[PDB]
């Protein structure tokens, strides 16, 4: 039990560090926002 | 000239509808028209002032 608890806490800590770090594993959500953003920009630019 | 309300403005023959207010865009002396990303007028210098 105690060993499992320590391992679980350390794993959570490393996850926190990984997300806290410069890593950009969240790219999937960023793709959804970015794609819609550039599509909107294209539609707007088409008026010219 | 009026500001802060919806009006049908006409500047040097260019027509548009919008709210006119003071702008911080430091237009160079040669510049006369500002445009947004959609190539639509968003800033202008009045010919009388
Ligand atoms: C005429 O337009 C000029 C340029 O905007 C301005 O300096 C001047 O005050 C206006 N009125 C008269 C009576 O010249």
């Amino acid at each position: 039990q105690k060993l499992i608890a320590n391992q679980f806490n350390s794993a959570i800590g490393k996850i926190q560090d990984s997300l806290s770090s410069t890593a950009s594993a969240l790219g999937k959500l960023q793709d959804v926002v970015n794609q819609n953003a550039q599509a909107l920009n294209t539609l707007v630019k088409q008026l010219s | 000239l009026v500001k802060n309300k919806c009006v049908n403005f006409n500047f040097n023959g260019l027509t548009g509808t919008g709210v006119l207010t003071e702008s911080n865009k430091k237009f160079l002396p040669f510049q006369q028209f500002g445009r947004d990303i959609a190539d639509t007028t968003d800033a202008v210098r009045d010919p009388q002032t």
